[PDB]
């Protein structure tokens, strides 16, 4: 049961972070300035990595989750 | 053996022992070196590179198009294709919200509507904005009005696009072209930017 | 299989250059490779 | 196209002073109101779009052929249904012989 719910969720959060690799919730793509892009708050360090600060990993995730969610769903249908 | 990387065969070969031009190659490849050796370290950087140069044409961002035989009059009422009569809706809230983009006096009879892909805009990353001021840019000869940008679907985004008088008076000597050779020959253009 | 789970809930997503059917298929052919364990017990049956 | 009224002849299309006329090779000439400002049109990703799969998808539920799920019917619970995976994104419609079917079509 701990194994189904870790691997559920680290599953969510790699398909999240593989989605917004280089797309920009923002629009575009990223636009990396001193590891962070402008437009958007994502860091380099944690595209990657979900372990190591996993504080804000659950903070980008939170901010862009919707999105993420209606264009899920949009590239699903028709 | 797929298209663009065929490498099945004798195909490569025959392409190096024959001295087949670009355009008959079907494997070509290149490999290119970040300018920077720090930006090289990184894979984000390198990835988003690669992503940044990616040939995304106007034309794979399209669902549908209709070239209408129709002119843009703000006051005057102009007649329009019964089918997208309900795109009146949203010339007015462009028109207000773009009190700089007028649409100008020499507007031909010409126009073309576009419907754009909405899933090949999320899975490509590309906003409104980037198409619009890169069809902006590269014609100058055409007016180009939108839609707002909608994340609800089943509420389309279209590209109208008209064309203005001066897209014909470009060459019209050669006369063995009638207008409607020319504004196809603009959807052409166009696409392909 | 947990490939064809998250194609059926549309959890598949491709990167930026792949259709869901190009990855897809990626992620099938590299899930369905031999491990280099294959061989313990190929060994534990031999003697060389 | 434009239809010749006398004949039944399928009209050539012209463009004088921003109006278009439909001028027959009889003679006959009629000017188009409003259904005839289309001069072309073109939609992409035929092979895939909704309108191709009507009759396959009405039709699904009753092959013998297509892969079933081991998932209820929300509409007549029934415990199976038949899951099809259309296109290059491949989207996958559950459809059942009672007329239910995922993606609310
Ligand atoms: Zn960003
Ligand atoms: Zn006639
Ligand atoms: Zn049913």
């Amino acid at each position: 049961k701990k194994v189904q719910t870790a691997l559920k969720a680290s599953l969510e959060f790699n398909t999240f972070y593989a989605f917004y690799e280089s797309r920009c919730p923002k629009g575009g793509l990223h636009d990396f300035q001193d590891k962070k892009c402008v437009k958007c708050g994502l860091f380099t360090y944690i595209i990657y990595d979900h372990l190591s600060q996993p504080e804000l990993v659950h903070d980008y995730y939170n901010n862009y989750k919707d999105q993420y969610d209606k264009e899920k769903m949009s590239i699903r249908s028709i | 053996v797929a298209g663009g990387t065929n490498k099945s065969g004798i195909v490569r070969p025959q392409e190096i022992f024959s001295a087949k031009p670009v355009e008959a190659e079907q494997s070509s490849e290149m490999l290119l070196r970040l300018k920077n050796p720090e930006v090289e370290t990184n894979k984000t950087y390198a990835q988003e590179i690669a992503n940044s140069i990616e040939l995304i044409t106007f034309e794979r961002l399209i669902l549908q198009w209709h070239l209408l035989y129709e002119t843009y009059s703000s006051t005057k009422k102009n007649v329009m294709y019964p089918d997208f009569a309900s795109d009146v809706e949203w010339m007015t809230d462009f028109l207000e919200n773009h009190p700089l983009l007028q649409p100008p006096e020499d507007i031909a009879n010409w126009c073309i509507r576009l419907e754009l892909n909405k899933t090949t805009m999320i899975l490509k990353s590309i906003s409104l904005e980037s198409i619009i001021n890169s069809l902006r840019a590269k014609h100058p000869n055409t007016y180009i009005m939108h839609s707002v940008e909608n994340t609800a679907s089943g509420i389309p985004i279209i590209i109208r696009i008209y064309l203005r008088e001066s897209a014909f008076r470009r060459s019209t000597n050669t006369r063995m072209a009638t207008d409607e050779k020319i504004a196809v020959n603009v959807v052409d253009k166009l696409l392909n930017s | 299989e947990e490939i064809n789970n998250r194609l059926l809930h549309g959890d598949i997503m491709p990167p930026i250059g792949l259709t869901t059917h190009d990855f897809y298929e990626k992620l099938q052919l590299n899930a369905l490779k031999f491990p280099d364990r294959i061989l313990k017990p190929i060994m534990n049956s031999i003697n060389p | 196209m434009k239809i010749c009224k006398a004949c039944s002849s399928c009209m050539v299309r012209t463009y004088v002073d921003g109006n278009i006329i439909f001028r027959c090779s009889c003679g006959e000439s009629v000017q188009g109101d409003s259904q005839n400002l289309l001069v072309s049109s073109k939609v992409y990703h035929t092979g895939e779009m909704e309108d191709k799969y009507k009759i396959f998808i009405k039709n699904a539920p009753f092959d013998p052929t297509n892969c079933q799920i081991k998932k209820d019917c929300p509409n007549c619970h029934l415990d199976y249904l038949t899951q099809i995976c259309i296109g290059s994104q491949k989207i996958i419609i559950l459809v059942c012989r009672c007329g239910y079917m995922s993606n609310r079509g």
